[PDB]
């Protein structure tokens, strides 16, 4: 949270905003692994008592 | 989201567009405790100079 420091980032371009997409890029697919390894069935079965 | 996506037709999905933080207002500072006074009265108001 430094105003003058942030100005130095603008002239350096679009690096960190790009990897923020990349980090979210891995994050969104990180959960995508879960349903394709656990949510293989759309019917929830309860065992008999 | 439109500005960061560089488009006017955004699809249904999650989009992280910015960040937020709480800005301090008063910025209080209470470090000191007045002690170890060196007498300036012994050099300003001494009887004999
Ligand atoms: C000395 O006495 C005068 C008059 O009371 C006062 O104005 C001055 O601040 C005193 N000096 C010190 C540092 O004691």
């Amino acid at each position: 949270d430094s105003t003058e420091c942030s100005n130095l980032l603008l002239q350096y371009g679009s690096f960190c905003t790009q990897l923020n997409r990349a980090l979210t890029g891995i994050a969104v697919e990180q959960d995508k692994n879960t349903q394709e390894v656990f949510a293989q069935v759309k019917q929830i079965y309860k065992t008999p008592p | 989201t439109k500005c960061t996506l560089k488009s006017f037709t955004v699809e249904k999905g999650i989009y992280q567009t910015s960040n937020f933080r709480v800005q301090p207002t008063e910025s209080i500072v209470r470090f000191p405790n007045i002690t170890n006074l060196c007498p300036f009265g012994e050099v300003f108001n001494a009887t004999r100079f």
